[PDB]
């Protein structure tokens, strides 16, 4: 079945900073993207749909960009009520994942 | 409609314990659920159809577990055996627009924790 | 997984046919589908195309069910030059394509209707082998694809046991629509029983007008008026007496969504077949506008695999464009200033008609009968026809049941009868007695073809 | 066969002939003389050789 | 030049056999006096040429010898072969070597 | 009173022919102007059907010279009868079409003018190779219409042909098929398949010797190709039409035929206009027939090179021939086609192989 | 007289009557068509001489 590996381990910014973490899967997805934001024991909250559309009661702040397998989401201008990390979601067969990674605030 | 997780524990080392998340239509809708790391990682466990066929798994878990569903309680089984280095927290997710196919959830459930 | 998309237009309801197949459970199979609704108050061709291959890059769509609330006879025909240029399968019942015949492309991937118009000339055959009515005249307009048709109906041949009995086909110029000067002289052959008209609504508009000029009025009916053509019961004009004799297989459609769900089966099965054989799934197409060529050849194993799938006991093998054995068909009651609805059945040769005898705008008598020596003779019927050849006569004997099978009746005074029919004006009722008492009184009363005749049945004997 | 099934009188008889006939002619002259079939048809310039 | 159908059930294999008689006398003649050379092959299956709709569609094929007179296989029919209305629609007879019924 | 004229193909034709023709048709009654040249093929270039119809399909239709995407497209809409020099023999097929009309005849149009020739050298042994298409039935059709005339009331009603082929395998199998076809004593061929059929059946006919003495061959349109694909030497007889290479004569008799129609349809009063656009809208038209009929009912002497006329199909009904033969590899001219006149010669027959 | 009609499929018809309503009727019969079928049949002179 295919994988996915999303990358790098790390989500270091301020507050109202910019990250970015990609959607890599071992093959071809067709922009089947998702993305979820949870805090530890809390439970995921969604981001993305296929144009990267974001969702009533989601605000602005998050955008992204991408194609074919490798899908780019950035988060800019974070209130810390999004505590949260973030994960990517593909469903060309039945459902893949892959890392991810943890938000942090400095 | 919203989903409830039970079952909860990992009280046997090497066991076997049958969690579930009832629902309160769930009938044409699949299941697939979650289980998250030390490093918070929502890697996929099992994978149902709505009509109890497509018995699948990623390729974490494979090779030892038991799936089944029923679609009158709204209920799912499956019993965790190679959770054991992990002190895991499991929340059922419905992916919605229905049917076999999967889609975007923002239909998950409440979250559980499994803890050895 | 496959990608089977429905489109709705126009004004239907989207959770009936919803909720039909997504409790269908095609586990079991190696594939499965992909629903995706389109809706529906945008009519033009472009955007309808514009539409489909706007999304078709998205989801991987191996194709389109379309609706029954459209006008296909214009956009639809279409769909064989898309479909040949997409390689992707398109099924349906739907619409303004109501049996349209044409000479669509051949790598066009694409099956529709049900019966074929020749078949649909079989079933004419074996309705007119239940009444024995023969065809003294057929009048047709110069379509494009018609009097091939006609010449084709001609040349199925019936062999005797009955009257083959053509006597006149009638191609008219409708260009040059001069009713006095050419429907005028061709006329004078309706005055005959039995006339054949194919053709479309609003032309039967015009020429019932023309009919009724002339006097084509009484004499009763005009006889085949073929409603897969001109299909609109609702808003007819009528201009004529009754009319609507004829079958399309347009029951008020009771399996629409079973169609729907039937035709993702039959999809399923198709793609299963292929993955049982070659294992192989080809990928779809993902584009019309930008590099349209998309993996240019594709094996045509798909051809072959539309018509070698059936779905059990229901769904035929799918040959000749769309263009079935035995799906179910419907016959029509008769006017059209009053909307009448169904009077018949048909299921895979068999045909039921609940009518029995043919209007016109009394001479019709019951009687009864007993079988003997060779006066009346009764025997059975054909094992191939139901009916009977030089027998002529139904006998429907009771057992009660009078709807026990017409047994034969042969002999000296039915062959006396049948001159005495002819003779002044008859229709018979004949049935044989049950009692077996034929010619006794008993204390009080008769019994036998005397019994029914004491009892006032409107008889002979 | 051509004969009878453009008879129309005979018609009957033809269809109480579809259920007996032969391929050869031999057939069927072997076979009248085993008392199977009481009687055939034929031309009379063979029939009349024949007997 | 024989059948390949020579035991009259599945095999098939042609032999050269050997004919005479009344016709073959004829066309002796007839050969003699037109300055003919000719060859004899014998039909199919034997069932004497008729009509009938075949392959359940618009076609009428013609079984038989009378088949093989129209699909070129010959160019003269030389046996006891009636008169027929049906058969002499495209098919020229000659005046014919007997009278019997 | 300004009407509008369309065009589909490239912009050199565009150029002389639209604004020259603009101002020839002024003198009847006003002309204007769009034009574009659809680049790519399938669909892309249905793709751009009605960007331009938005205002020109009340007025116009575009015309120009795989012609078949576009007349689909923008042939749903009610659109009456166009000419545009293509190579559709599927032309006959008045339901798909409510549009077409041809300038040049098609692909099996050279029938009749196949019948013409039984009566000069009168030959009544024709093996007729066909191949499987629908245009070899539709040629087979139209020559079984021409086979059924004479029917009055001196040896024959005409040549009956020996028989006719069907040919499936054609990139595959002639050696069987001309096996039994040598043995049938004609000595006519009549050949219509394609050009790499042509430099095939150079293969079979020249492993039999059924090229040599006797055997005339009379090849289709797509035979003159085959020179280049290699085909055989002499007594072929093949047949070429007047200028369709030379496209400014047909444009040129185009803008005749259509100033013609639209001064015909602008003496007239209940000419109503179709709706504009093409946006959700049906051009159910009432003057669309009209059309067809003012088209019907004229005659067409205008023009550079030639008399053109119509059919009730939409065919040229002359036949304007310069026919050849490769007399040693070399196309020479010998005499020319003119309907029903004669042939009138200015060579010598070689004659197929030695004689 | 359309409703009359229909027995003129016949090749033998009589006609008694006056020129004047002949010329009537001669109109209304090659309104319907009765012109080809080559005659009809008597033409009585004594009465429209």
């Amino acid at each position: 079945d295919i994988q996915m590996t999303q990358s790098p381990s790390s989500l270091s910014a301020s507050l109202g900073g910019k990250v970015t973490i990609t959607c890599k899967a071992s093959q071809d997805i067709n922009k089947y993207i998702a993305w979820y934001q949870h805090k530890p024991g809390k439970g995921p909250r969604l981001l993305i749909h296929y144009t990267s559309s974001l969702q009533p009661g989601i605000p602005s702040r998050f955008s992204g960009s991408g194609s074919g397998r490798d899908y780019s989401f950035s988060i800019s201008n974070l209130e810390p009520e999004d505590i949260a990390t973030y994960y990517c979601l593909q469903y060309d067969n039945l459902y893949t994942f892959g890392g991810g990674t943890k938000l942090e605030i400095k | 409609v919203k989903l409830q997780e039970s079952g909860g524990g990992l009280v046997q080392p090497g066991g076997s314990l049958k969690l579930s998340c009832a629902a309160s239509t769930f009938s044409s809708y699949t299941m697939s659920w979650v289980r998250q790391t030390p490093e918070k990682r929502l890697e996929w466990v099992a994978y149902i159809s709505n009509g109890g066929g497509g018995t699948y798994y990623p390729d974490t878990v494979k090779g030892r577990f038991t799936i089944s569903r029923d679609n009158a309680k709204n209920t799912l089984y499956l019993q965790m055996n190679s959770l054991k280095e992990d002190t895991a927290m499991y929340y059922c997710a419905r992916p919605s627009r229905g049917g076999s196919s999967y889609w975007y959830f923002d239909v998950w459930g409440a979250g559980t924790t499994v803890t050895v | 997984s496959i990608g089977i998309a429905v489109i709705l237009v126009g004004t239907s309801d989207e959770v009936a046919i919803k909720d039909a197949h997504e409790k269908d459970d095609f586990h079991h199979l190696s594939v499965v589908p992909r629903v995706e609704l389109v809706a529906m108050n945008e009519t033009d061709p472009k955007s309808i195309i514009t539409r489909i291959c706007d999304l078709m890059s998205d989801r991987k769509i191996q194709g389109v069910v379309f609706a029954d609330d459209t006008d296909q006879e214009a956009i639809a025909q279409i769909l064989d030059f898309i479909s040949a240029q997409t390689l992707t399968p398109i099924l349906g019942i739907h619409g303004g394509s109501s049996m349209i015949m044409a000479d669509k492309d051949e790598s066009s991937m694409f099956f529709q209707f049900g019966p074929s118009i020749e078949q649909q000339a079989s079933v004419m055959l074996n309705i007119m082998e239940e009444y024995d009515w023969y065809i003294f005249s057929i009048v047709t307009t110069y379509f494009p694809g018609y009097q091939d048709f006609v010449n084709k109906i001609r040349s199925t041949i019936e062999n005797s046991f009955v009257g083959w009995e053509l006597e006149e086909v009638l191609l008219l110029d409708m260009s040059l629509d001069d009713g006095d000067s050419k429907i005028q002289n061709q006329l004078k052959k309706l005055q005959s029983p039995i006339i054949l008209l194919y053709c479309t609504k609003e032309e039967a508009t015009y020429i019932f007008e023309v009919a009724n000029s002339v006097g084509l009025t009484g004499y009763g009916y005009t006889w085949i008026v073929p409603s897969l053509v001109a299909g609109d019961t609702d808003t007819v004009p009528s201009e004529f007496p009754t009319g609507l004799i004829s079958v399309s297989y347009d029951e008020w459609d009771y399996g629409l969504p079973a169609r729907v769900r039937d035709g993702i089966a039959i999809i399923t099965t198709a793609a299963s077949d292929m993955l049982s054989e070659h294992s192989f799934i080809p990928e779809p197409k993902s584009s019309c506008y930008n590099t349209h060529e998309k993996r240019i050849y594709q094996s045509n194993m798909l051809n072959r695999y539309l018509i070698n799938v059936t779905f059990e006991g229901r769904d035929l093998s799918f040959s000749e464009d769309g263009y079935q054995m035995h799906p179910k068909l419907v016959i029509i009651l008769l006017n059209k200033e009053r909307k009448w609805e169904r009077v018949g059945k048909w299921k895979d040769k068999s045909l039921q008609m609940k009518y029995y005898v043919w209007p016109r705008m009394d001479d019709h008598l019951s009687i009864v009968t007993l079988e003997e020596a060779p006066f009346v003779i009764v025997e059975s019927v054909d094992p191939l026809s139901g009916t009977c050849m030089r027998n002529t006569v139904p006998c429907q004997k009771r057992i009660e049941e009078p709807g026990y099978i017409k047994k034969c009746c042969k002999g000296f005074c039915i062959d006396i009868l049948k001159k005495i029919s002819k003779s002044v004006k008859f229709t018979y009722d004949l049935y044989l007695v049950t009692n077996g008492k034929h010619g006794k009184k008993i204390n009080g009363t008769w019994n036998g073809m005397i019994g029914e005749v004491v009892m006032k049945r409107a008889y002979m004997a | 066969d051509i004969y009878f099934r453009r008879q129309v009188e005979l018609s009957t008889m033809y269809r109480h002939m579809e259920k007996h006939n032969y391929e050869s002619a031999a057939e069927a002259i072997q076979a009248v003389r085993d008392n199977k079939l009481h009687a055939f048809i034929w031309d009379s310039a063979v029939l009349e050789f024949e007997a | 030049t024989g059948p390949n159908d020579t035991s009259p059930g599945s095999p098939r294999h042609t032999v050269p056999q050997c004919c005479y008689g009344f016709c073959i006398d004829l066309l002796i003649k007839l050969a003699r006096t037109m300055q003919f050379t000719y060859e004899v092959h014998l039909v199919a299956d034997g069932k004497f040429g008729t009509q009938e709709r075949v392959q359940n569609s618009n076609k009428k094929e013609w079984n038989g010898m009378m088949g093989e007179l129209l699909s070129g296989q010959a160019d003269m029919i030389v046996a006891p072969l009636t008169i027929n209305n049906e058969r002499a629609q495209y098919i020229e007879f000659s005046k014919p070597f007997k009278y019997q019924g | 009173k300004i009407v509008n004229i369309g065009a589909v193909l490239s912009t050199r034709k565009h150029e002389q022919m639209f604004r020259e023709a603009v101002n020839q048709a002024n003198k009847r009654i006003q002309l204007q102007a769009t034009s574009v040249t659809h680049k790519p093929n399938a669909i892309q270039m249905a793709l751009s059907v009605c960007e331009d119809l938005i205002s020109s399909q009340v007025y116009a239709i575009l015309v120009s010279h795989t012609p078949t995407p576009v007349s689909y497209t923008a042939g749903f809409y009610r659109i009456p009868v166009l000419g545009l020099t293509t190579r559709m023999s599927i032309y006959s097929d008045k339901s798909i079409h409510l549009s077409f009309l041809r300038t040049v005849p098609p692909y099996s149009h050279q029938s009749s003018v196949w019948f013409e020739m039984m009566r000069v050298y009168n030959w009544n042994h024709i093996i007729l190779l066909v191949s499987d298409d629908h245009e070899g039935r539709a040629a087979q059709k139209r020559l079984e219409t021409l086979l059924e005339e004479r029917e009055s009331k001196d040896n024959k009603r005409g040549p009956k042909a020996e028989k006719v082929l069907q040919f499936d395998p054609g990139t595959k199998n002639v050696t069987a098929l001309l096996m039994e076809a040598r043995e049938l004593e004609a000595r006519v061929i009549i050949l219509s398949a394609s050009e790499d059929d042509a430099a095939t059946v150079y293969r079979a006919a020249a492993m039999l010797d059924m090229t040599g003495s006797g055997y005339v061959w009379l090849v289709g349109e797509r035979e003159i190709s085959g020179n280049a694909l290699r085909y055989a030497p002499d007594g072929i007889i093949g047949l070429q039409l007047i200028n369709g290479k030379n496209e400014s004569a047909h444009i040129s008799d185009a803008v005749g035929v259509v100033a013609q129609a639209v001064h015909e349809l602008l003496e007239k009063e209940n000419i109503t206009d179709p709706p504009r656009g093409c946006v959700g809208n049906t051009n159910i038209w009432k003057t669309g027939p009209l059309f067809k009929r003012v088209l019907m009912s004229s005659k067409y002497a205008d023009g550079v090179t030639g008399r053109v006329e119509f059919n009730e199909d939409g065919d040229r009904k002359f036949a304007q021939y310069s026919i050849m033969n490769l007399q040693n590899r070399k196309l020479v001219q010998v005499g020319i086609y003119n309907g029903t006149h004669v042939i009138p010669n200015d060579r010598k027959i070689i004659w197929p192989g030695g004689e």
